[PDB]
């Protein structure tokens, strides 16, 4: 290994309940006013990023929201759901404008492209489709993998689209051609959940064996994150190189990206009445400055991490121990 | 070596044939047979390149992946320049790029529901006297009256996947009875 | 120095750096038909802009008197095409 | 806009 | 479904007029040989010519190496039972429909791998230089035009013929029925099984006159004619030397000006 | 995987090498090809003996 | 006493991706053509170039810097004549002949053969054979390659030096 | 399978190559796809088989095994280190190393399965019972002083500070079954 | 990175939306822009520099504009066509100046006189060279020649009056003495562009011959005044006027080719420099820029390319 | 009876993958048919 950055300690501060079904999906407003969250009660809770409030609850989704993406470049929330739907919500009425119809079974994820008017989403039918944000047509149909898409991330580079499988492959696509143009077959075990770094051409997978970074465009293989030996079904990264990987037991590991130094090991604690088998976390994200981690789980809260604001390199150490 | 003769493979030693000696020399079977296996080979790097079987049936992509020391890892605190973000002229050129590549899919998928050629034959008995022909291509006129002509509700078989990415995973881990 | 065949020329290259011939033997097995150069399965198709009234007129041309101009850029010598007999006469 | 010289047939 | 710039055709099919004048149709025909639409190219080769269309798609084209219309091979001529003989390419392309229609999605996706400019990889790669001579050896070199000139009209058969000399349809002598050149399937001729051209075409070219060793293998000596008279028409002993050596250690050259 | 060593070494224990035609091979192929590294291209394609293929199809 | 090192050695070593070669050059047939490909090997002209082509039963060609087939040059400025003689013929296999675009236009393109062409003769300069590697060369002619006869995977030279003799190194 | 006992190779060829495309990370099939080939004496087959198999799952010793045996049995026998060295090329588990070695030690090739373990040594060398194995094979074939140099290289290794019993321990026996009892007592 | 050699936005740019045949091409003088014309009447302006946009579009001509030649100033543009009539286009105001409604038939060719009191030569299919002056209605000079002439040009000094045509002979006419003073014989078939070198002392003339002879047009010669001869380009069956032009420091000529390569010679040595690809069809217009090493061409095919040589 | 709603699949090899190219040559193996 080499050398860690500190990172400071990150601290349980908020939790907000009110869903009634596991929180499956979260995304922050590009201006970081508010979040929006999908559950399996079927209902999006949008709420204020700083004081936890629930402006408001829409619903329409016929079975479980378990994607929830805020447009970076449109007033849009797209959503999509067990339910084979995928929905255009215009925030300027609250209203569903679009449906993108195509998948076969469960969507699993969705993401936006950064720059242009595409949407990716995955679903159970082991497809990633692109539609056209505009005219919902179906650019393209990925039908790489063999195992259900888990994961989708979205770069205005190419790859411009970056898929995790059941099948424990990532591939990465032309979004031009429309072919996996790689496939890493490193992970011995399902790819849940991916990650780009926002500052840095390079992204991170989970599996339950090991967490991988690789160096984007080719997707070579840099280094595991081991030990977190959970079902991880969330990476999310920092602006400043935190990395946090959430999993199904409700354990919530922090890692420096730059050492893969694992400096932080989360419990959750399942809210009041819900059993420990509710422990997990199903979704997490960070706030744009990146100094807010919100949470979602599978107690029906939603619970908030904040850096802890006194703690300091001496209070906190690290050596170097390569 | 002059007055010599070769005859025999062995006769020439490790050298091909003499130019000098006016006799039909084969050093090796090397013309004597005649003219579905690819050829083992070695690479830039002086190893041998066995796995040249992953890359059959690719349109050359990024998956070479089939090495051991691209499973093992790399730097750590690496060196800021390829990790470096990609500016804003490659996101610029990349989205006008991918923009109109993906255009047009959607305006012909939503549609779906005087030229000349210059044209230089290889059979060169050919039109009279010419290298080229040259040929105005007009567009036959479609009647908008006339229904779609042919079934499409044919289904086939998918086109079988592209070749397998070797599997690069960690070694077994090995269970105890206990586990 | 030079440059090879690609599917646009970017930067302009002088005579020598793209007319000049590739060196060495030639293949014994391949017949002139298949070393020939060639875009589709038969020949180089490659799209043109001819004057519409002069291309008319040569084909009425070969059609009604048997022999019409060259339409080879770089025809050569080759001037006329067809019944040259009739085309000197 | 910018473009290049695509390379024709020869004799 | 599959389209193109310009038709994969052969040179007689073209006539011998350079300038052509040619009307395209997208997803024009089915392909007489897999159904599937394709772009169709619709030309007169010539006055006095019919109006001859592609028949083929690119891929049942690409896949046999043969011209569009008459079906004939595009380096020789020949038809497809010929070529695939010399070339011993074995009926292995498909023929039933979904299971030809799959090989066919694949051809194309291979084909599409590479440059475009060349057929399946069996007739691409074939190297069989002794076949590919005796198939030069016996492929039609001028372009035989009679094949575009129209069809024969059945009013004319009839004996009946109403438009007189305004008819553009041909007044002469049908082939015999009985001839079983008159008798022929776009599929036949295509696949290479049972047309009757083939073998008129390879029972003449193995009737031939060939070499043949004797039976006395201790003879090693060839006879060697038509070198012309005494003097400057005369071939060298070196001539013979540089090109024979060539194959082989000649023992002793004796020449006889 | 356990099994196919408990298979492999009753297997390979069974197998009786013929160390006279080993020599003899060894002088027909010469010592660098004999013995190759992971990487040394290996010309003389060896196609078996019909004794030999015989010896592995019962096998 | 023997002869002092000098530019007129007798061979000349390449080495490989696959494999060492050994070139016996055939000073007193060629004398211009020998010293053009000592002193371009002498120059480490050759180092970094490809073999470019290759024709299985057929040749193999290498020495042009940009891969092309087209570039090249030699040291007396750009093209030169020829050196027929008829002494020397393309016999078989090995044979290490001066490719060119055409009569007198050598260059630094040299060709190996890998068949006995005897028609070739005349049109190319023969100034060597293979003294050793002939294996490696074989193993070149099996090399798979595109249909413009370019191998799929590329053969690289990267050493160029004099030497008394074909030993290895 | 079927297609097999029908004598309809080229058939049973293509059922493989197309349960392959439906699951290529099967080891069964591509073993019952090789089998079948060495079955009907396809050698040639039957490798690139097998040099699919090892390519595509190369951490699958089943393949490594069959077919350097394959190749074994078949006399290739220089054809079989290739293989077990393209193996070794992975830096596969300790179980590889030894069939390796013992391949090696069937043929009496003793300077040879010397080099493995040697090699051996450098990747598992963390394991004391690999190096303890190793000065036994020294001692076993009488290159006692061998032996003496790897144990002592075994100390140098694990290091004289953090010193290990199990080196000490079979260090010392090894002298005294050596008569060097004065070195077993020190 | 590569090495480039002028203020072009890409070392070659394509010009589009002319919607016919390109038959003319030129240069401003100070190398501020280009005009071009042809099939479609329309003339367009184009910036040499920067996106190169179509800043200006005069119109106005009922006939193909055949051949268009700006002022040496540059404040004005001259232009003539297939409507019998010449016109003066000034530059800031985007108008007709002048229309020289007197030609009896097609005009071929123009050419404004280097310096001095602006003179506009003229070549017309009626057969006859006239020269017009901006300040009368009237011709100043009327050459009749027996046949139709296709290019003319003035010499330097704007006092003899250069024209070819049907007859392949170059006539050379002495605006004192009104008579053929001498002739250029020559071509083989009928000339099709003659262009004036920069310092004057030479032409080069294009004809459906195929070949560019350079003439040495200097008052006193020694003796034979054909200075050499240039081959490479093809003229097709189309017979356009292919053009020919001078680089501004004269070590290269061009001329227009149908084979649609962009012909670049070197004039000493007479070795094509540049066959450049890219067009279509006829290049029919061939210029350089005065100031900076670009080559403009007009192709048949609607297209105009502008480019980057190396002028070593 | 007749049958066309699909392929026959003992007339020819339904869907055949063919084998990969690979560094041995195939055909060296020579089998006879049971
Ligand atoms: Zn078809
Ligand atoms: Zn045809
Ligand atoms: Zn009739």
């Amino acid at each position: 290994m080499m050398k860690p950055k500190w990172h400071a300690p990150w601290k349980l501060y908020r939790v907000a309940s009110g869903h009634t079904g596991w929180v499956r999906a979260v995304d922050v407003e590009p201006g970081n006013q508010w979040f929006a969250s999908g559950g399996a009660d079927r209902i999006i809770k949008i709420w204020d990023l700083a004081s936890g409030q629930l402006k408001l609850s829409l619903t329409g989704h016929i079975s479980s929201v378990r994607a929830v993406k805020v447009s970076p470049r449109h007033p849009f929330l797209f959503s999509g759901g067990e339910d084979k739907q995928v929905k255009c919500w215009d925030l300027e009425y609250n209203k569903v404008i679009r449906h993108y119809h195509g998948h076969l079974s469960a969507v699993q994820a969705l993401s936006v492209h950064p720059s242009l008017d595409v949407l990716v989403t995955c679903a159970r039918d082991s497809t990633a489709r692109v539609w056209d944000m505009r005219t919902k047509a179906q650019v393209h149909c990925f039908a790489g993998h063999t195992n259900t898409v888990a994961d989708v991330v979205c770069q205005s580079v190419d790859p411009q689209v970056i898929t995790a499988s059941h099948d424990a492959t990532v591939r990465l696509w032309d979004l031009a051609a429309g072919r996996s143009m790689c496939t890493l077959t490193h992970h011995k075990k399902s790819v849940r959940a991916l990650t780009i770094h926002p500052r840095l051409n390079m992204f991170a997978s989970a599996s339950p064996d090991n967490i991988k970074q690789w160096k984007l465009p080719k997707g070579e293989f840099m280094q595991n994150l081991s030990g977190h030996n959970a079902i991880i079904n969330t990476l999310s990264s920092n602006d400043d190189g935190v990395v946090v990987s959430g999993a199904d037991n409700g354990s919530l590991c922090f890692w420096d990206w730059r050492s893969g130094f694992c400096f932080q090991k989360i419990q959750t604690k399942p809210q009041p009445g819900s059993i420990e088998s509710e422990a997990g976390i199903y979704a997490s994200c960070f706030d744009k400055t990146g100094l807010r981690l919100i949470t979602a789980e599978a107690d029906k809260t939603i619970k908030m991490y904040k850096e802890d604001d006194e703690a300091t390199e001496e209070s906190h150490p690290i050596v170097w121990r390569p | 070596r002059t007055s010599f003769r070769p005859r025999g493979p062995e006769d020439f030693g490790d050298g091909g044939a003499f130019p000098e000696i006016h006799v039909a020399q084969f050093p090796l079977g090397l013309g004597l047979g005649d003219m579905n296996t690819l050829a083992l080979q070695y690479g830039t790097d002086g190893k041998l390149q066995h796995d040249a079987i992953a890359r059959i049936g690719h349109v050359k992509d990024k998956v070479v992946y089939s090495k051991l020391n691209d499973m093992k890892a790399k730097t750590w605190n690496e060196d800021d320049d390829d990790i470096q973000k990609p500016d804003d002229d490659a996101v610029i050129d990349a989205t006008e790029k991918t923009r109109m590549a993906l255009e047009k899919i959607v305006n012909s998928k939503v549609a779906s529901a005087a030229q000349y050629i210059r044209y230089t034959p290889s059979q060169q008995n050919g039109a009279a006297g010419s290298q080229q022909r040259i040929i105005r291509m007009v567009e036959e006129q479609k009647d908008p009256m006339e229904p779609p002509k042919f079934k499409i509700n044919q289904k086939i078989p998918r086109a079988p996947p592209s070749p397998p990415a070797p599997v690069m995973h960690s070694p077994p881990r090995k269970m105890t009875a206990k586990d | 120095i030079v440059d090879p065949k690609t599917k646009e020329i970017k930067s302009n290259p002088k005579f020598d750096q793209l007319f000049k011939p590739e060196s060495g033997p030639v293949n014994h097995f391949k017949s002139e038909q298949q070393r020939s150069q060639k875009n589709t399965l038969t020949g180089f198709v490659e799209p043109a802009h001819l004057n519409e009234f002069h291309f008319n007129r040569q084909i009425r041309s070969f059609d009604t008197l048997g022999y019409a101009q060259n339409p080879t850029a770089e025809s050569g010598t080759t001037h006329f095409v067809g019944d040259v007999k009739k085309a000197e006469a | 806009k910018p473009g290049g010289r695509g390379m024709p047939a020869m004799p | 479904w599959e389209d193109s710039d310009f038709p994969i055709l052969c040179e007689t099919c073209l006539g011998n007029n350079p300038y052509m004048r040619m009307m395209k149709d997208k997803y024009g025909r089915e392909c007489k040989i897999c159904e599937r639409p394709f772009t169709t190219f619709r030309w007169q080769p010539g006055k006095g010519a019919r109006y001859k269309n592609t028949e083929l798609c690119q891929t049942c084209a690409k896949v046999k190496n043969v011209c569009q219309t008459c079906m004939f091979d595009l380096e020789y001529g020949l038809p497809v039972q010929v070529r695939d003989h010399e070339l011993q390419i074995a009926d292995n392309i498909p023929k039933q429909g979904a299971n030809r229609d799959f090989f066919l999605q694949n051809v194309e996706r291979t084909l599409g791998q590479g440059d475009g400019t060349q057929p399946i990889a069996q007739i691409a790669n074939n190297m069989d230089q002794a076949a590919h001579d005796r198939l030069r050896r016996m492929g039609r070199t001028q372009p035989y035009y009679k094949r575009n000139a129209p069809h024969i009209c059945s009013f004319f058969v009839k004996g009946e013929c109403k438009r007189g000399e305004e008819c553009p349809y041909r007044h002469e002598k049908p082939t015999d029925p009985d001839d079983p050149l008159s008798r022929q399937n776009i599929r036949d001729r295509y696949y290479g099984t049972n047309d009757p051209v083939a073998e008129k075409i390879l029972n003449r070219a193995a009737a031939a006159p060939t070499l043949s060793p004797p039976a006395d293998t201790t003879i090693t000596t060839l006879y060697i004619g038509n070198l012309g008279p005494s003097g400057a028409q005369q071939v060298t002993e070196k001539d013979l030397n540089d090109f024979f050596y060539q194959y082989g250690d000649i023992r002793c050259l004796r020449v006889l000006t | 995987e356990d099994m196919t060593l408990r298979q492999h070494t009753r297997l390979t224990a069974a197998l009786d090498p013929d160390l006279d035609s080993y020599k003899k091979m060894r002088e027909c192929v010469g010592g660098e090809q004999f013995y190759p590294t992971a990487d040394t291209l290996i010309h003389g394609n060896h196609y078996p003996t019909t004794a030999a293929m015989d010896k592995l199809t019962k096998d | 006493m023997p002869a002092p090192i000098n530019d007129q050695a007798p061979y000349v070593i390449l080495d490989t991706t696959m494999g060492k070669i050994a070139l016996e050059l055939y000073w007193n047939h060629a004398p211009r053509t020998c010293q053009n490909f000592s002193q371009l090997a002498k120059r480490n002209y050759y180092n970094g170039t490809i073999f470019h082509r290759i024709i299985a039963d057929f040749m193999i060609q290498g020495g042009d810097p940009t891969g092309t087939g087209r570039g090249g040059a030699s040291i007396y400025g750009d093209k030169f004549s020829d050196e027929i003689d008829e002494r020397l013929k393309h016999t078989g296999a090995g044979i290490l002949s001066m490719a060119n675009a055409g009569p007198n236009t050598n260059g630094s393109q040299f060709f190996i053969t890998l068949a006995p062409t005897q028609h070739l003769d005349g049109k190319h300069t023969i100034f060597g054979r293979v003294a050793a590697g002939m294996k490696v060369i074989a193993n070149m002619g099996r090399v798979d390659t595109d249909n413009h006869d370019r191998p799929k995977i590329e053969i690289r030279i990267l050493k160029a030096y004099p030497s008394e003799s074909s030993v290895l190194s | 399978k079927w297609e097999e006992s029908i004598g309809e190779i080229q058939r049973a060829r293509s059922v493989f190559e197309r349960a392959l495309d439906v699951d290529h990370r099967s080891i069964s099939i591509w073993l019952q796809y090789a089998e079948m080939e060495m079955r009907c004496k396809q050698i040639n087959h039957a490798r690139n088989v097998f040099d699919r198999a090892i390519t595509i799952m190369p951490r699958a010793m089943q393949f490594w095994l069959k077919y350097s045996y394959m190749e074994e049995v078949i006399e290739n026998i220089p054809g079989a280190r290739q293989i077990f060295e393209r193996w070794i090329e992975w830096e596969p588990p300790e179980q590889a190393w030894q069939t390796y070695i013992n391949f090696e030690l069937r043929y009496k090739e003793i300077d040879r399965a010397r080099s493995v373990y040697q090699r051996f040594l450098h990747v598992h060398g963390i394991n004391v019972q690999n190096w303890i194995k190793y000065a036994k094979f020294e001692e076993r074939n009488g290159y006692i002083g061998n032996a003496r140099a790897a144990y002592e290289k075994a100390m140098e290794y694990f290091g004289e500070e953090d010193i290990n019993e199990t080196v000490l321990v079979a260090f010392a026996l090894f002298e005294e079954r050596q008569k060097e009892h004065e070195r077993a007592r020190g | 990175t590569a090495q480039r050699f002028s203020n072009l936005m890409a070392p070659t740019m394509v010009l589009l939306g002319h919607e016919g045949e390109i038959y003319t091409g030129a240069f401003s003088p100070d190398g501020t822009c280009l005009a071009t014309s042809g099939y479609d009447q329309k003339i367009f302006f184009w910036n040499v520099y920067g996106e190169c946009e179509n800043f200006s579009t005069i119109k106005g001509h009922s006939g193909a504009v055949m051949d268009l030649k700006f002022t040496t100033d540059s404040s004005s543009l001259v232009s003539c066509g297939t409507d019998k009539s010449v016109r003066v286009w000034d530059m800031e105001t985007g108008t007709c100046a002048r229309r020289f409604r007197t030609h009896t038939d097609f005009v071929n060719a123009v050419h404004p006189s280097r310096r001095g009191v602006t003179l506009v030569a003229s070549a017309s299919d009626d057969g006859t060279c006239r020269v017009h002056d901006m300040r009368t209605k009237e011709p100043v000079k009327t050459y009749t020649n027996r046949y139709q002439q296709t290019a003319v040009t003035f010499n330097d000094s704007s006092d003899q009056v250069i024209s070819g045509g049907i007859d392949n002979v170059l006539k050379v006419w002495d605006m004192r003495r009104d008579e053929i003073t001498y002739t250029l014989t020559g071509h083989r078939d009928t000339i099709t562009g003659i262009s004036l070198s920069p310092s004057g002392k030479f032409i080069i003339s294009n004809s459906m011959d195929c070949t560019v002879r350079q003439w040495d047009i200097r008052p006193f010669v020694p003796g034979q005044r054909s200075v050499g001869v240039f081959a490479g380009h093809n003229h097709n069956f189309e017979k356009n006027l292919l053009k020919c032009s001078w680089s501004p420091c004269e070590r290269f000529i061009t001329a227009g080719s149908s084979d649609r390569f962009l012909y670049v010679w070197e004039t000493l040595s007479k070795k094509i420099v540049y066959k450049l690809p890219g067009h279509m069809g006829s290049v029919n217009c061939t210029d350089f820029h005065p100031k900076e090493p670009i080559m403009l061409s007009c192709g048949s095919d609607k297209r105009v390319f502008l480019g980057e040589i190396d002028m070593s | 009876k007749p049958k066309r709603n699909q392929i026959d699949y003992s007339e020819e090899i339904p869907f055949e993958k063919h084998v990969p190219a690979g560094f041995h040559n195939p055909s060296e193996d020579r089998y006879v048919v049971e």
